[PDB]
């Protein structure tokens, strides 16, 4: 699911965070539970998966873009 | 035996469910206490969050 995270000072808020949710955990101690919520951006996802590749003529920053764009970013 | 002045006891156990007795394990006062008293206590988790009136 999609988050998003505003703070501010008597109710004038502003964004803080955007990102997806990754990770739920519990814990319980003899006087206490709680539940923890993890996010991250959506850049998560270039971190997942190795890859092959040739690349040809092109610069390093036509590489970077193309990097960026496969995952819709 | 309403006229009789009762006495406290105490006797010793050797099993968790108290029906087999230590053999000469029975003490009986000559004085009573003059009182008694118990206590009782109940525990509650108390977490709240910053912002609210009451916790849950």
């Amino acid at each position: 699911k999609e988050i998003e995270i505003t703070v501010g000072y008597h109710s004038d808020d502003e964004t803080i965070f955007k990102g997806v949710v990754i990770r739920q955990n519990l814990k319980i101690r003899n006087n206490q539970s709680i539940l923890i919520v993890e996010s991250r951006d959506m850049a998560v996802k270039m971190t997942l998966r190795r890859k092959s590749k040739y690349f040809y003529e092109l610069s390093d920053s036509d590489i970077l873009e193309e990097l960026i764009s496969n995952h819709g970013l | 035996s309403e006229g009789k002045l009762e006495k406290l006891r105490i006797v010793a156990y050797k099993d968790s469910k108290f029906s087999d007795e230590v053999e000469n394990g029975e003490f009986i006062t000559l004085l009573n206490p003059e009182k008694y008293k118990f206590q009782y206590r109940v525990e509650q988790n108390e977490d709240q969050a910053s912002g609210t009136s009451s916790a849950p």
